[PDB]
């Protein structure tokens, strides 16, 4: 009897996850250093 | 990700609605000049372009198809209630004579003394 | 809509505040150092590959490095932050650090540079369009005098605000994040070097 | 499993495009990354001996067959593990020249191109913290990653 | 009730607007079928089918008249911005031919290098 | 980028026997095992 | 089974292989007959009838 045969009842066959890195990468604030900040509402 | 461990495919989850579409962001050729809040026929849009804009410039034309005020009309024509109004580019100014001009509205305000006339802009057929 | 909001499980507001906070970030970035990039540099700020000489060590734009900044104390500049494409970290930090004996001229390490940066691109691709913010052209880098003529302009930091929803068709709230700020950059703090 | 299964996660897209006060907005976008899937495949190997041959044949035993067994599989271990690495149709992005090729070096000067590649792993975010290499340059190689 | 305790009269309320009318539910012909996020001309109504469906199935088709996002163009013909552009059924895909097809909005966003186009879709004249 | 997956490392065992020829067990050893790997991880140098 | 809450759509799985082959199952005839341990072309079958087969009895070639 073939393993071949329950090949495509994937329920059947146990699940495992891959275990991988996925995401992307987080973004910085450069700037800051250089420029020199004023804050207001009114601008 | 760049540098990431291992390959992985990207799966875009396609989207169709970009935007609202009240308006229409256009740029302006080297013939067309824009004053605010005022109908220009600018690259086949009809719409109240809401930036003052010289010629090279970046311009938003609204076209919400809600009801507008204006008074660019050709003076001679008697705009009536429900008449259908048309936008003749070469004179640029309003008509209701069809001919070769642009189908825009449909005018809910007679012309007045002062030849103003609301109506509502109808789609970019 | 409501329906993909509750039975994609994996789907949240999460994912689009994370994506918000990521676009802002790098519109922030884009925004401030654009300038600097984009800027028509004159004869006067650009300075030459000095370090060619002939089979020099990639640690050569040492020698390109510290002309500029003679190039700043001349017309007193005084560049003190450097910004360059992280391609040409390693080099950059190779003329910064104390660089190896090379047929015995111990160069000296540069000094009188608080800070390096690596403005890299930014890319993202949103439906069917990409989007990107370009980075820092490799070779290419700038010394920069700070917080005098660059001065950020901070009048709405960001407003996420929930919005025009449609019972009619179940679909949540729209949500807008908005911002209002500006920057003002000038010539007068930048020297530009090649490699 | 035969197959492992791939993950799955989920990210969202947006520009903040310049926004004229007339301006009607832009929407984002969302789109799935999934992970990659990898298998297990099965090798087997053996032998098939008459009786006579282990009758007579007084040096012939089980254990040779068992020594081979262990050489053969952890050749095998080796070959399966690394063998994706050496055969590899590198692109343009991974072959790091031979830097060493300023003339008359001494040949501890492959350290060029070995300072080269870690050049290069770090232009690439993808640090390269361990080296592989035919044991024909276990000499310069470790003259490069010593004090030449 | 059925069983009322007492005779009684009931009065109707006429009112005509049943619902906002952004999106029409179609039912699938045969040599029809539909994908998530994509524009179809089911019984005369073109617009983005917002559920996948087959053959005598049920799905939403959305026409909103907003902004949408797409490139199921032919390629050869150029999408400048402004250009009105048609749905040919034949080919199932936008075109700038009109011919027989059918008028399904203005071009917002001209052919950018990978055929996508921002435009604006009409209501359905 | 380098995972190793082992299912069975390794089992040997002893079979079949054709008694009509006299012939000893065959011996057959075996493994389960899967090598996953990618070109985001190397850099080819030369010399 | 009959007393399902569900309905059940069955999965077969299939395997070709039946049997090792050896011994080919075959029906005597009116004009055939076997007797124990000998060669009988029964069916278009040569082989080694087992059972002493009487017409439409039934044998056990190998």
């Amino acid at each position: 009897m073939t393993f071949s045969s329950t090949s495509n009842l994937k329920e059947l066959l146990r699940k495992v996850v891959l275990d991988v890195e996925l995401g992307r990468e987080q973004v910085q604030l450069l700037y800051k250093p250089i420029y020199d900040s004023i804050a207001d509402s009114n601008l | 990700f760049k540098g990431q461990p291992t390959p992985s495919t990207i799966t875009q989850i396609t989207r169709a609605k970009i935007s609202d579409g009240k308006s229409v962001r256009v740029i302006l050729s080297e013939g067309e000049s824009t004053k605010t809040q005022q109908f220009y026929l600018i690259n086949g849009f009809f719409g109240v372009a809401m930036q003052d804009g010289e010629k090279g410039d970046e311009v938003t034309l609204q076209i919400e198809q809600a009801e507008y005020e204006t008074d660019n009309i050709v003076t001679s024509e008697a705009f009536e209630a429900g008449k259908l109004i048309y936008w003749d580019n070469t004179a640029k100014k309003f008509t209701t004579t069809s001919a070769s001009n642009r189908l825009v509205g449909r005018v809910t305000d007679g012309k007045d003394s002062n030849n103003v006339i609301w109506f509502i802009l109808l789609p970019q057929q | 809509t409501k329906e993909m909001k509750d039975f994609n499980q994996t789907f949240s507001v999460e994912i689009l505040n994370k994506s918000i906070g990521e676009s802002y970030n790098a519109l922030l970035n884009h925004i401030h150092l654009s300038p600097i990039i984009n800027f028509n540099y004159k004869a006067s700020n650009k300075t030459a590959f000095k370090g060619e000489t002939n089979d020099p060590i990639w640690l050569g734009i040492w020698r390109t490095l510290t002309q500029a900044q003679k190039d700043t104390v001349i017309a007193k500049r005084q560049g003190n932050i450097l910004m360059a494409s992280s391609a040409d970290q390693i080099e950059i930090e190779m003329a910064l650090n104390g660089g190896h004996l090379l047929n015995g001229s111990m160069y000296p390490s540069i000094k009188n540079i608080s800070t390096v940066i690596y403005y890299d691109g930014w890319e993202v691709t949103v439906g069917k369009k990409t989007y990107s913010y370009k980075g820092v052209t490799p070779g290419k880098g700038y010394l920069i005098r700070p917080k005098r003529g660059f001065k950020e302009l901070i009048k709405r930091d960001l407003t996420t605000e929930v919005g025009n929803a449609d019972l009619s068709k179940l679909v949540e709230n729209q949500i807008v994040g908005h911002c209002y700020r500006g920057a003002f950059a000038a010539v007068e703090e930048n020297v530009q070097e090649i490699s | 499993p035969q197959v492992m299964d791939a993950k799955w996660a989920l990210q969202g897209n947006c520009v903040f495009l310049e926004h004229i006060e007339g301006e009607e907005i832009k929407f984002g976008t969302i789109n799935a990354e999934n992970g990659p899937v990898a298998r297990i495949q099965t090798y087997a190997t053996g032998f098939e001996y008459t009786k006579e041959m282990k009758d007579f044949n007084q040096t012939f035993s089980v254990e040779i067959l068992n020594k081979s067994i262990g050489e053969s599989y952890n050749a095998l271990l080796n070959h399966i593990h690394l063998s994706p690495i050496i055969n590899f149709n590198y692109k343009a992005s991974n072959k790091t020249a031979f830097k060493g090729e300023t003339n008359d070096p001494i040949w501890l000067g492959i350290w060029r191109t070995l300072t080269q590649a870690q050049k290069d792993t770090v232009i690439a975010k993808r640090q390269g913290n361990i080296l592989m290499a035919s044991s024909a340059d276990q000499i310069e190689i470790e003259m490069a990653l010593n004090g030449g």
